[PDB]
């Protein structure tokens, strides 16, 4: 009809995508799941339009000019949200507006600061993407409002620095992107006593001195579990690779091979005798 | 019950606790080190334990204790057959990934045992005689 | 002679599964989906890296359970002391197997109460 409706046993996908739109057609199936609504003219969206599609869980919104949200109507059951490449120049709040949120997208926008309360009401989002902006600091007690949070990406920005305790919470991130931004150090006790599988820090210029320690007694015993971002690879160039991250972005000079001769340790007790 | 300064007398054996990092394998040397011998501690009846959680309270519960249990394993890890049945005959782990050496657990009150890395940097006490 | 939605490697079929759960019920979908289904099982190198090249199509760089458990409680325990153990007081804590979806497809000691994806495999 007014947009490609698929029929999939699961769930009932409609695809607008691409149709030069402004706002939403008026008669959609009321049973709808998944909405696509890319590549269109929709330069501000009122999420409380969705609100009679008591079946949404799924909606796209990327790459449609998007520079502000009416952050209006609660979306109860709705899961997953794409925004990315828009041009949003800040982050919305939703803290009572849906609770179900897994998936957040906001990549390649133009965000440049983040709020204290940045996000509440959300315990249970598990993604979150933050690729390609353009944020030098984050804020403190950032990711503390989301417990469930398994992955995150903040790759590419500007990022310098980071708060200590950041991560702390997390007892299920298992993925987290770096790669491509400034970063210079990391404060002592970061990512403490959690296990990363994966971690991608490559493309930052690193100040290796005695700051730097804690770093590198962390990427000694965590080798197994650097890598480095591909797109469109083979699974089999995907392994580990503890070397990329380097001091000041030398591929000469990686971090745990580090020496740091100088450094003072932490008087024997058993020498005294 | 006749001990060393900054030790401690028990029974069978003087202890004192060690206020450094280091990891399993060396700590055995730095007990061996110490000019009356030993080994890390052991562990084996009720008073014998409640007694070595309240020296470790002495130096006001800093983190996580070695102790000198240790699996000995054949190969890696310590299961001879997956769930299906067959055998294991492959393994893939890490250093890291492993577990042998065992370590006090601070959080339940150094009461327990529980085993980590060999390699890792924790507090120890050596167990050395008269 | 594998089912419709099964790949299949030197003659067992595999099924890669996206709904997370524990390690323990993990199995009980293998088993009730075919007679002598398990979770998977693997024994060479060659084998894993087939495995791998399955299951990044459908997981992006995810963690599977694989079928073991209890990986540090059958081995002997020494003391440095050389001393027996009569009684024990250990820390009992669960430890199950997580293999990930890499290229060595490393191993990895998750709690068995976590929840994650998982691959079942039979024996036609």
């Amino acid at each position: 009809p007014i947009c490609e409706v698929s029929k999939v046993a699961s769930h009932l996908e409609v695809n607008c995508d691409k149709r030069q739109l402004t706002a939403l057609p008026p008669d959609l199936p009321k049973d709808t799941t998944i909405l696509h609504l890319s590549e269109n003219l929709l330069y501000t969206f009122s999420l409380a339009t969705l609100m009679p599609y008591t079946r949404l869980t799924q909606l796209n919104l990327d790459r449609c000019e998007l520079t502000k949200l009416q952050v209006d109507g609660t979306l109860p059951v709705l899961g997953t949200l794409d925004l990315s490449h828009n041009q949003l120049q800040s982050l919305p709040l939703l803290g009572q507006t849906l609770p179900a949120l897994t998936v957040l997208d906001v990549s390649f926008n133009r965000l440049t600061s983040l709020p204290l309360g940045a996000l509440r009401g959300l315990g249970e989002l598990q993604e979150l993407y933050l690729k390609g902006n353009e944020l030098k600091t984050l804020p403190p007690g950032l990711l503390t409002p989301t417990p469930k949070l398994e992955k995150l990406s903040l790759a590419n920005n500007q990022l310098t620095e980071l708060p200590a305790g950041l991560l702390n919470g997390l007892e299920n991130l298992d993925t987290l992107l770096l790669q491509e931004n400034s970063l210079y150090t990391i404060p002592k006790g970061f990512f403490g006593s959690h296990l990363l599988p994966f971690a991608f820090l490559h493309g930052n210029p690193w100040l290796c001195n005695c700051e730097i320690l804690y770093f590198r007694r962390w990427l000694q015993d965590n080798a197994e579990n650097v890598y480095v971002w591909k797109q469109g690879v083979d699974v089999k160039a995907m392994t580990s690779n503890v070397a990329s991250v380097q001091c000041d972005n030398s591929d000469k000079f990686p971090v745990y091979k580090y020496p740091g001769k100088g450094c003072p340790t932490l008087y024997p007790e058993e020498d005294t005798e | 019950v006749d001990c060393l300064p900054g030790w401690s007398a028990y029974d069978q054996s003087c202890y004192r606790v060690f206020k450094l990092l280091k990891t399993w394998d060396d700590a055995e040397k730095f007990c061996t080190e110490r000019p009356k011998g030993g080994h890390l501690v052991s562990i084996e009846s009720a008073g014998e334990r409640d007694f070595v959680a309240q020296l470790v309270s002495e130096n006001k519960q800093t983190d996580n204790v070695w102790l000198g249990l240790k699996i000995q394993s054949k190969g890696q890890q310590c299961s001879t057959e997956w769930t299906d049945g067959s055998s294991v005959s492959y393994e893939n782990f890490s250093e890291y990934q492993s577990k042998k050496c065992f370590v006090l657990e601070k959080n339940t009150g150094f009461r327990t045992w529980l085993n980590l890395n060999c390699g890792s940097e924790y507090a120890f006490v050596c167990k050395s005689p008269p | 002679c594998c089912p419709l939605r099964w790949s299949s490697y030197e003659g067992h079929c595999y099924l890669v599964v996206k709904e997370k759960k524990t390690w323990d019920d993990a199995e009980k979908f293998c088993t009730e989906q075919r007679k002598g289904g398990h979770l998977v099982s693997v024994h060479s190198r060659e084998e894993a890296d087939f495995l791998v090249h399955l299951a990044y199509p459908i997981l992006d760089l995810s963690l599977i359970w694989m079928g073991l458990s209890n990986m540090w409680n059958d081995c002997k325990r020494e003391w440095s002391d050389g001393t027996k153990l009569d009684f024990k007081a250990w820390a009992k804590t669960s430890d199950c197997l997580i293999g990930k979806t890499d290229g060595d497809n490393q191993w990895l000691n998750m709690d068995c109460s976590k929840k994650h994806y998982f691959v079942c495999k039979f024996k036609l």
